[PDB]
């Protein structure tokens, strides 16, 4: 009705607030709505489903992968604003990369064994501060000493 | 584990378990709070920093949010939100009306009227009119919205036999049926579980048919 | 604005955001739901509480906050105050049993995520019941009632997918409500004759208030009818008692299982002795 009887009364955008929220899902803060957005609690004020979902749900995001590629799923922990995710997969929505729905999985069985060898005696060529990739023996010209034993030839790649 | 017991990925000798190809990737903004030993408080709840987050004391999350429960990596994410009292439709406004001090709004408007310069206080005058109206020999504004609908008697919107197997109906009864329909479907939509957009759609229908 | 397209860009937005991965996510949620189902049942066992009760406490916890409160058997119980009591009774229950709570939670919230994803299906279903005698929005809302109905039953174990499982339960809710709610009675206000100012209530007089011979007659009627109904062999009476007067019209289909001759026969003879006893 001409002077929107309720829209005038309640501190309202005496028309479009009411039309909007009554008929549609649009919203206005009831009492305390603590959280963040670009201002704090907006005691009286209204918003869209976008921003509202961005408060009930938070800030989720879907990033699709062609059946083959996968850069940094192992980063199932961290991500920044504008991060590379794969060849043609960005992500501006800043949060935490998360593993969704998997396909390939690596089982590493880790086979152990024990073997022998023979060194330059007086030359220091054994540290315990060496793991894989690491140095063994250095610079004796040459080696060709007795590996005492014999049998059939077997070699592993 | 897959559907058929037929060939599911049973564990072999010890293996470190890495992952290559996801189908998609989620980028939720969240805090990762691992727990090792004992249990927690389940997915969904509010927090900031709450009370007893994880392990039963050790871990407590600072940032305001909604709880998730990770059963695989025994972590909890905490996404950005808290009980944010956000309402839509008439319920919201019923509330709005109930919380209003018209005495207070009167004085507020008094000042709003006289003290600001001209070209403004016109609407404060017109607003004052309605506030005064209410606080005069007038009523309380919370009844301005309905949650009880009177039904007009029947003979004022009657039903009859004209020329044989035809009947005739006061137009009001089809609207009253429209509203019985909508309101009932609403009730059983709350009974049979409650996905929001669908209940809203119904609530909107309800408004529409009262109107 | 006009709610034609509003609940469409409502639906197609979160179905835009979640149009299910035909297998992956689709089943992902179904499993979670059953996980909830059983978690809940074992929780009923551990707590001595009602399955649908736990069900609803979970539901209330997930949706954030709600009045809710309707159940089979009962209809209520103190909500904000008590629900949290139930939550802390969940907090005492050690790792072993707590687990079921965590899972049931994920389950029920997945259930809602599921329905929310599968709504566009309802849209396209109800699209083919347009001019039937119900509003498109009424149609769709009945459809959604049908899809929720589908979700409560669905067994993901048997491999067939939810799209075409749900199809049915939706069609059922729709065609259900259609029979009830939907040449009809003409409106009371129409221009009659010269389309000037006449309303068709103007033109019709009044006859009689009491409309008698209804209650008293039925009162004598059904009782006497039943008296003689009972006084002959129930096979014969009941035959066209309910064949002619408790559903519909058939002599071909009449007999439970005897000759058309015998139904014909005993029908007629029954009437005869019934009318005039010798």
């Amino acid at each position: 009705d001409v002077p929107s009887k309720i829209g005038t009364l309640l501190d309202l955008s005496a028309t479009e607030l009411e039309q909007v929220l009554y008929f549609s899902k649009y919203i206005v803060l009831d009492p305390k709505g603590a959280i963040l957005n670009g201002v704090p609690v907006e005691k009286r004020q209204l918003l869209t489903d976008e921003e509202y979902r961005e408060l009930r749900y938070g800030k989720q995001e879907t990033y699709p992968l062609p059946p083959g590629v996968d850069a940094l799923v192992k980063d199932g922990e961290e991500v920044v604003k504008g991060q590379e995710l794969a060849p043609g997969v960005v992500s501006r929505l800043d949060g935490v990369a998360l593993y969704r729905f998997p396909r390939r999985v690596r089982v590493e069985y880790v086979k152990k064994e024990r073997a022998g060898l023979r060194l330059p005696l007086a030359a220091w060529v054994e540290k315990e501060a060496y793991k894989p990739g690491e140095i063994l023996a250095e610079l004796p010209e040459p080696y060709l000493f007795r590996a005492e034993e014999e049998g059939v030839v077997e070699l592993k790649e | 584990a897959a559907i058929d017991p037929e060939e599911e990925v049973i564990a072999e000798a010890e293996g470190v378990v890495h992952l290559h190809e996801p189908a998609s990737i989620l980028v939720v903004k969240a805090r990762v709070y691992p727990f090792e030993d004992d249990v927690e408080v389940s997915t969904g709840d509010r927090v900031a920093p709450g009370d007893v987050l994880a392990d039963g004391g050790k871990v407590k999350s600072d940032v305001y949010g909604r709880v998730e429960v990770d059963l695989v990596r025994n972590v909890v994410r905490v996404v950005e939100s808290y009980d944010i009292d956000a309402r839509m439709g008439a319920e919201a406004i019923q509330q709005l009306l109930k919380e209003l001090d018209l005495e207070a709004l009167e004085k507020e408007l008094l000042e709003e009227m006289k003290h600001p310069s001209r070209a403004r206080r016109a609407k404060a005058r017109k607003r004052l009119e309605v506030v005064r109206a209410f606080l005069d020999s007038g009523n309380r504004p919370e009844w301005m919205i309905l949650e009880a609908v009177p039904v007009l008697p029947p003979d004022l919107r009657p039903m009859v036999q004209v020329d044989g197997g035809r009947f005739a109906t006061s137009d009001l009864n089809d609207l009253y049926r429209r509203l019985i329909n909508r309101n009932n479907r609403l009730k059983k939509l709350l009974a049979q579980g409650a996905p929001e957009i669908i209940i809203r759609n119904e609530k909107r229908m309800l408004q529409e048919a009262v109107d | 604005k006009i709610s034609t397209s509003d609940p469409v860009r409502q639906y197609l937005h979160e179905i835009g955001q979640v149009p299910l991965l035909t297998l992956e996510e689709e089943v992902e949620l179904a499993r979670k739901v059953e996980e909830g189902m059983e978690a809940i049942k074992k929780l009923s066992e551990i707590t001595g509480l009602d399955p649908d009760l736990i069900r609803e406490v979970v539901r209330a916890k997930i949706l954030g906050s709600a009045r809710v409160r309707h159940i089979p058997g009962l209809k209520e119980t103190l909500d904000p105050k008590t629900v949290e009591e139930i939550d802390q009774k969940l907090k005492s229950l050690p790792k072993e049993h707590k687990r079921y709570l965590h899972i049931a939670r994920e389950g029920e919230a997945a259930r809602q995520h599921l329905i929310e994803a599968n709504l566009r299906l309802v849209v396209s279903i109800a699209k083919k019941y347009t001019g039937r005698g119900l509003s498109f929005l009424d149609l769709i809302q009945e459809g959604n009632q049908g899809l929720i109905r589908a979700v409560e039953k669905f067994e993901y174990k048997r491999r067939f997918k939810f799209s075409t499982y749900a199809t049915w339960w939706i069609r059922q809710a729709i065609n259900r409500a259609i029979a009830d709610q939907a040449q009809e009675p003409v409106s009371l206000e129409t221009p009659i004759g010269d389309e000037k100012d006449s309303f068709y209530g103007d033109f019709i007089p009044d006859e009689h208030l009491p409309s008698p011979v209804d209650a008293a007659t039925q009162s004598l009627l059904s009782e006497e009818l039943e008296k003689a109904l009972s006084k002959l062999s129930e096979r014969e009476a009941m035959v066209l008692k309910l064949r002619k007067g408790l559903i519909d019209g058939e002599e071909v289909g009449a007999f439970f299982g005897v000759t058309r001759e015998r139904i014909r026969q005993i029908e007629n003879k029954a009437l005869r002795k019934l009318k005039y006893h010798e």
